[PDB]
């Protein structure tokens, strides 16, 4: 009936919105490592291909390994670019929208939760309306449910109850006076009436909306009304619940071209077809055939699989034990880490200087 | 690049044996060259080397005067020359060859980036 | 007096910290930003560096640039991992605990604006306790306070309201029932008793916090409390508050030492005494007097004043001009981007490889 | 590396002039050099050009059999001999220098690193 409090059909979708936003800071960290992380292991692969073409001089392998430390260090810079003009405002987009629609919505959750006259009459009942419900664990009445901003660590976030189409359990209710309200729980937050209402000496001057925007509590003897928001557009009285929406589609995570490997033909490559034209071509323009005939030089072909070839070459190569510690691996492929890497190079590149001299 | 020594085995005390070591391509001739030598139980030590020009050559302490070094870049190979053995060179003897062109890195194992699989000698008194 | 509506004196001060919170997104934003912009700006003139040196190849000067490369690029390297392991959890935390903090507050102060009899009775009052207040523009009662998660745009926030000993404006109040609340205004959120309060055949049966635990409303006929929140602990009833002051506390900005040029003695540099040990010194040891003679040789000196000098000569040197474009700079001081200049430093790195051949 | 050139001025047509380029260090000697003319109104363009190694000589079309490039290294300087000018002739000739060593990047203007201010050549008739 209208003016009661609230069974579970009500507040449940609520607690299942509220937990999965808890998640998106955990994805935003997730991805902004993961993009991170993914660079530097574009970074580590560039500058082994660059340690093996600094040792190797001369070679038709060194340069193929020019061509290759060429295309890591550009997927390596593309990913910081994409990092800094993209995810970033992405990630923390998501990251604030959503945890400022979970503190609007777990405020006003947390607020029917205390509001409550006995064990069988509050504003939050239990899906029967026989008793109220508690928070004990992280669950009401049975559901996930902490109303709080749990510890962040990195994990990918669900789509479970807000994703592509918008929030799906929060679905149109056509009779909320039977099945979100209860019989007789007494609740002065279910109305704007003051008989039984949050008016004192009269109803409230107007109809209230709670958890920005989404329950209408209208200031006559009516029931509730709820936004239909499983089926959203960009556009509201409701705006943090499209703001919250719209920045998690938005969201591509660490997966765009830059922090993905490139598996085709080595013309068709980063970098490549550009670098074999003017350091090897020293022409502007070109068509692939010319292209393909100067990598077959030095890739013995030009398709992946000389790629490959060539980047297991660099994997078995050794470097000197007093570049690494006094018993670490000594072969570049069994060698991580961006700046150890980058140690060894300028050892190599220091090197080459003192070769060309006495050449 | 790959090392492979030989001419190791057993020899009696005052013999002598010629330890050779092939580098498997011609970048050997940009490359400094080094014998080292690990006794039982013991670690592994500088026994000599030779610059990547073959114009210097250095030695330990204790091989002084009695081996000698060299190369052939057109054979890919450098030798060993030992000369009056004593039951103390008893050693895996390793070939190795450093990239580097400067001749400090010559007397330390750890500015070697190429090592052969060590090759037994054993001097019987 | 006790179960009246809130006067300005109490939702100001909130008014003040939403306003504030709202800024932390930004700041996120604006850190992550400029720590990716830091290392795009080490790594370019790590490439520079790394150009001059392949271009001028067998000069003292070439082996100069060739440290001043690896400094460079090490700075480059761990400023991202710094970015990657602490400023990436340090801003999504921030950006998360203030807008969850920022929505459990925007969320109440929403409630007590809408919960009003009329123009001059309601929960939200203004200073003197004579009308209620409405929001305008962004301001309620001439007070900045939009309750809604503003644009993300970069920009420092203010620490005015919310600092390094807590929530400035949060002290104790002695006298909620004079300071805080009206003499006359109906406000059934002011008290959880029944008669003037939340309550409905009877008292709630038992004290309600609001705001995530920042205000107390009893169940008997008593004022509100408030808590104390200007001299903050790492612990509670109100963690959101706790956690947002935490993680606010905690940020460093792209301000540490990977992010910024080190301007003292050559020696000291970033990976300069462990590149000239092993790449020119052959040993593993050494004491700064051997680092410094050698420093001589490469920079004619050891001070800050000689590394200057030789990035001003990495600065001057030009590249080809169809390296960069139709008419574009071609001196590398006047180049920067990251791949831009990495296609660059692969053009010569394969010149360098054919004169090895020919050498 | 600074280039200057010298030995331009005015000539009458069917007579010979020789421009010189001097660098100012002994990097000349691992440069390739070229000389490129702009006439009044036109485009820049390729004139002759020597090999870092002075094995291999390149002429535009309309100065083969008239003009001739060399080098000297041991004074650093480039020379192109002009002979038999026409009014045609009449440009700014640039000197240029281009660390490649690969003879494909001498053809064009866009591989060359460094230029000289450039001298004018006039020839009346
Ligand atoms: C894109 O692809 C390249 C090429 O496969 C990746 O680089 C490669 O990464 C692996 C794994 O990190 C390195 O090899 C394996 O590594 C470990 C430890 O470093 C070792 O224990 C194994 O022996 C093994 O060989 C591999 O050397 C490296 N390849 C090269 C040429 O550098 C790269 O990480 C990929 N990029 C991304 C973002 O995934
Ligand atoms: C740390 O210090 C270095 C060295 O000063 C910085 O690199 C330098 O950055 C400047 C400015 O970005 C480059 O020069 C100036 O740049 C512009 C455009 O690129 C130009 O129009 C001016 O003519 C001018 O010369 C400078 O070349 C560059 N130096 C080198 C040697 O690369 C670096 O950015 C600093 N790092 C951080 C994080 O600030």
């Amino acid at each position: 009936a209208a003016e009661k409090g609230f069974k579970q059909a009500f507040w449940q979708p609520l607690c299942q919105v509220s937990e999965e936003l808890d998640d998106q800071p955990k994805g935003a960290l997730f991805t902004l490592q993961a993009a991170a992380s993914k660079i530097q292991k574009m970074r580590d692969a560039a500058l082994r291909a660059s340690i093996y073409a600094e040792i190797n001089h001369g070679t038709n392998r060194a340069k193929a390994a020019v061509i290759v430390a060429n295309h890591y260090a550009m997927k390596a810079d593309s990913g910081l670019e994409a990092l800094k003009q993209t995810l970033s405002s992405q990630e923390v987009t998501a990251t604030a929208t959503a945890s400022y629609l979970k503190g609007r919505i777990d405020e006003y959750l947390n607020l029917l939760l205390q509001t409550k006259e006995s064990g069988t009459s509050g504003c939050m009942m239990d899906t029967s309306g026989t008793n109220t419900v508690t928070k004990a664990g992280g669950t009401i009445g049975g559901v996930p449910c902490k109303l709080q901003l749990s510890p962040i660590q990195p994990k990918r976030p669900a789509a479970t109850y807000l994703g592509k189409a918008g929030y799906v359990g929060l679905t149109r209710q056509a009779d909320a006076a039977n099945n979100f309200h209860d019989n007789d729980a007494e609740c002065r937050l279910a109305s704007g009436h003051n008989t039984n209402g949050l008016g004192k000496s009269g109803q409230l001057s107007a109809a209230v909306t709670m958890a920005a925007g989404y329950v209408t509590v209208a200031n006559s003897q009516t029931a509730v009304t709820v936004q239909a928001l499983d089926a959203l557009q960009e556009a509201a009285a409701h705006q943090p619940w499209i703001d919250a929406w719209k920045a998690k589609k938005a969201l591509t995570g660490a997966e765009t071209a830059e922090f993905r490997n490139e598996t085709a033909g080595i013309a068709g490559k980063t970098g490549v077809t550009k670098l074999v034209e003017e350091a090897l071509l020293k022409k502007k323009d070109s068509e692939a055939s010319e292209i393909q005939t100067e990598l077959k030089k030095y890739f013995s072909g030009h398709e992946n699989e000389q790629w490959t070839a060539i980047e297991k070459l660099i994997s078995e190569q050794p470097v000197a034990q007093n570049l690494v510690g006094d018993n670490q691996p000594t072969k570049l492929g069994e060698l991580e880490g961006n700046a150890k890497l980058t140690t060894i190079l300028a050892y190599y590149r220091m090197e080459t200087a003192g070769k060309f001299e006495v050449l | 690049v790959q090392l492979q020594e030989s001419g190791g085995g057993l020899v009696q005390a005052g013999g002598s044996l010629r330890l050779s070591c092939a580098a498997s391509e011609r970048t050997f001739s940009s490359l400094g060259m080094g014998w080292f030598r690990q006794g039982p139980g013991k670690e592994r030590e500088f026994a000599a080397a030779i610059s990547w020009s073959g114009v210097s050559t250095y030695y330990a302490d204790s091989v002084k005067g009695r081996f000698t070094i060299s190369r052939d870049n057109d054979k890919n190979t450098v030798y060993l020359q030992m000369n009056s053995l004593k039951p103390d060179d008893t050693a895996v003897y390793y070939c190795a060859a450093t990239s580097s062109w400067n001749d400090m890195a010559l007397k330390s194992a750890g500015w070697y980036e190429y090592w052969g699989q060590g090759t037994q000698v054993t001097v019987s008194s």
